[PDB]
């Protein structure tokens, strides 16, 4: 994960890479918040 | 058909999209997906090689002169239309008779449709002005009324058949082209073969997507 | 000259081959792909496939048959699935070679054993003849092709009138150098005086488009006068 | 130093106005190469354009030839 | 597709850049010439016979 050259070496399982275009990874935006929602009930459930 | 839609698939996110717990379990299956992702890559490159070999048979991009004095032969429906993508009239009909978040991406082709039309302009440009010679060497301009008289000389028909019938043959060829337009214009069943390639690929991916719903 | 051109032509093949290792990319790809196939095939043996270990002997040492058979089954369906993929890969790849061989078998049938007239079947240019040369897992051809080199513009006309009859070239096309009209073969400028033995008569001037006036020599008249 | 192409957002490459032969394909007719040094991306050439001096009364007949030898591998 | 491409590549090689003498290769009849026309994911020929 050092740099996009290092990625190519890691994917090709080699320390030398030729001319060309290499598909190596997948850009993915990471999540930034956590959203937890449930309908507001205040009734304690009567398992008792 | 010449090329397939250059489909590309991501192994992990198709199978375990946004899941660390699932990607680890996939790793115990070794190099399976690296193989799959490789094979589809091998197809993808070959597609551009296919298009490269079919069209890019000529070294220099030729252009027809403004003079259209082809002894009566009317190409204006197959030569590129300068007033539009520089595509011929008959080309447009062909384009018009033919018709996601799970890692199923499409890579764009190397030679784009505008690019292709330049090749098919040259091959047509060399064919009309130069005959066969532009394939074997330096393109030699030949008067078109001459060139038929070689082609007729090529099927055991004496030259003097052409020139003595130059006017008629021109009309027949000119009229011949027109009926192609009507044939193409009327029915979309003319282009079944190309349509078949897309539909199969659409089904293949369409089937591929639906399998995500199975238990 | 044709001798020297062919000899020198042969020599350049050495240098292109001697210097450029990528001139033989195709064959090298065949080996590399197969080498990749086997290596992947070998490596799968290290995969656990969900089994407690990827070393078959380890399971049998550690587990009694009632349980090990479950783990062993996991490896079996995996590795067997791996051969399935590899064997399948070979078959398609084999057919790809199979078309190549048949195409190769073809090219030696027409192009080597004869003189193909399919343009661009035997390398760029009008084809002459060719030689095969062996190679690892493949063959290499040295197509000898005729490519014209130097051009000159000339003014042409599809026919000429002598006595109002239309004359056409028996083989070749008409040209002029500006003052005199010449017939020449199609792929190498070689003029000759236009005479009755070069041309055949058909129709008359009033139909041909672009016909031009000229003088056609008769070999026989000087013999009669003499 | 960012180039937007139909295939996506290309980072790290200079865009060049000139055309050359394709060295690394990219997509959408864009081909890249390493040239003097940096990585450049450009609209790939289809070759040198060559009009033909067509007319209705002109003929172009070779006066000299070559014999070439082409290597083809299968 | 791959085989079809070569057949296409072949056809444009002999039948466009030249005049093929293979009967029923450039359409029914004695072949004269052909013109390619592009098409989505394929090629279309107009064999003039
Ligand atoms: C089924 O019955 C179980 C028996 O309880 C009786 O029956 C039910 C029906 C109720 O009516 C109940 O009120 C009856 O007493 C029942 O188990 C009981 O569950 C509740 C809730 O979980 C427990 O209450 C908890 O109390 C502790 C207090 O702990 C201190 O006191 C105890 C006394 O024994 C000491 O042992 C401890 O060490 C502590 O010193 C609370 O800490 C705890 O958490 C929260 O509650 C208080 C306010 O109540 C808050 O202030 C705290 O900060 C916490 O936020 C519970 O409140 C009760 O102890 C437990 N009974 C016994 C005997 O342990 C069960 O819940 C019923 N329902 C089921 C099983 O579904
Ligand atoms: C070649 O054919 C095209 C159409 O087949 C001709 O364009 C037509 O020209 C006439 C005028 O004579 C117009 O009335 C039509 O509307 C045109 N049709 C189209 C589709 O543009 C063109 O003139 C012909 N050229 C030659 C040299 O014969
Ligand atoms: C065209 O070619 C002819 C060859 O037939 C040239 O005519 C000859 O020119 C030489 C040079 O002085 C004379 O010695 C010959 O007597 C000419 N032949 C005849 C039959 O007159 C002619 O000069 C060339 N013209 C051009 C413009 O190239
Ligand atoms: C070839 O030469 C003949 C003469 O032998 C030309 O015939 C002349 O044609 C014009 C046009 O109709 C007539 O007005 C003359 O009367 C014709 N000449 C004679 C002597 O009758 C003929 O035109 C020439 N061909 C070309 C293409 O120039
Ligand atoms: C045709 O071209 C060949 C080369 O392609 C010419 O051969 C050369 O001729 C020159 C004379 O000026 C010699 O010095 C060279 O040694 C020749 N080359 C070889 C390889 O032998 C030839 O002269 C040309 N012929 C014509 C008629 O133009
Ligand atoms: C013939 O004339 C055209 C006119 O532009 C020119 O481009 C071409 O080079 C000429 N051919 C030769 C062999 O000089
Ligand atoms: C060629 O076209 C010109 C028009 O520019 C015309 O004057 C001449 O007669 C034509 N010649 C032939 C042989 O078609
Ligand atoms: C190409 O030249 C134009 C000026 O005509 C300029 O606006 C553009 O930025 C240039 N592009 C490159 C890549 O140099």
């Amino acid at each position: 994960a050092l740099d996009p050259l290092s990625e190519t070496k890691c994917t090709l399982k080699s320390f030398t890479v030729e001319k060309g275009i290499y598909q190596t990874s997948n850009f993915r935006v990471q999540p930034t918040e956590s959203i937890v929602r449930f309908p507001n009930i205040t009734n304690l459930c009567p398992f008792g | 058909p010449v090329s397939m839609t250059k489909t590309s698939v991501d192994c992990t996110m198709y199978i375990c999209g946004d899941s660390t717990e699932c990607s680890n379990l996939l790793l115990q299956y070794g190099s399976f997906c690296t193989q799959l992702n490789r094979a589809l890559t091998g197809i993808a490159v070959e597609q551009d090689k296919n298009t490269q070999e079919v069209f890019a048979q000529v070294k220099q991009i030729y252009k027809t002169p403004p003079i259209k004095d082809f002894g009566g032969f009317n190409f204006s429906q197959i030569l590129p239309d300068p007033s539009k993508s520089k595509r011929s009239f008959i080309e447009d009909l062909l384009f018009n008779k033919v018709t996601k978040f799970n890692g199923l991406t499409v890579l764009p082709p190397l030679l784009t449709d505008e690019m292709i039309a330049q090749y098919t302009s040259a091959l047509l440009a060399g064919t009309i002005t130069s005959g066969w010679t532009f394939g074997a060497g330096a393109a030699l301009q030949i008067p078109f009324a001459m060139q038929m008289a070689y082609r007729f000389n090529g099927i055991g028909v004496t030259q003097n058949v052409l020139y003595e019938n130059q006017k008629l043959i021109a009309n027949q060829f000119n009229s011949a082209i027109g009926k192609i337009q009507d044939s193409l214009s009327s029915t979309a069943s003319a282009l079944g073969k190309l349509q078949d390639v897309v539909n199969q690929n659409a089904q293949a991916l369409n089937t591929l997507v639906k399998q995500l719903s199975s238990n | 000259l044709i001798a020297n051109q062919f000899n020198s032509a042969i020599g350049k093949i050495q240098d292109s081959l001697s210097s450029t290792a990528s001139a033989l990319g195709k064959l090298q790809d065949v080996v590399n792909q197969n080498a990749q196939a086997l290596n992947t095939l070998v490596k799968q043996l290290s995969s656990n496939f969900g089994a407690i270990s990827s070393v078959l002997n380890d399971i049998l040492s550690r587990l009694d048959p009632p349980e090990a058979e479950v783990q062993i089954d996991r490896l079996i369906t995996g590795r067997l699935q791996s051969l399935q993929t590899y064997v399948t890969q070979q078959l398609i790849r084999a057919a790809e070679i199979r078309a190549s061989a048949n195409l190769a078998a073809t090219k030696m049938s027409e192009c080597v054993l004869g003189q193909s007239k399919r343009v661009d079947f035997c390398g760029k240019g009008y084809h002459l003849m060719s030689f095969p040369q062996s190679a690892p897992h493949g063959v290499v051809f040295l197509h000898v092709t005729y490519v014209p080199a130097q051009e000159k513009n000339f003014t042409t006309a599809p026919a000429i009138c002598h006595d109002g009859k239309a004359h056409f070239p028996r083989e070749g096309v008409f040209v002029s150098n500006g003052t005199h009209w010449f017939v020449t073969q199609r792929n190498f400028y070689e003029p000759q005086i236009i005479t009755t033995d070069n041309t055949f008569v058909s129709g008359n001037c009033d139909v041909v488009i672009g016909i031009v006036n000229n003088t056609v020599y008769d070999p026989l008249q000087p013999e009669l006068d003499s | 130093n960012v180039f937007q192409t139909r295939a996506g957002c290309l980072i790290g490459a200079e865009h060049v106005n000139n055309s050359y032969e394709c060295d690394i394909p990219i997509g959408a007719g864009i081909c890249a190469s390493y040239q003097t040094q940096s990585i450049i991306a450009y609209t790939m050439s289809l070759g040198a354009e060559n009009s033909v001096a067509y007319s209705n009364n002109s003929i172009a007949i070779p006066t000299n030839f070559t014999i070439s030898v082409t290597t083809e591998i299968l």
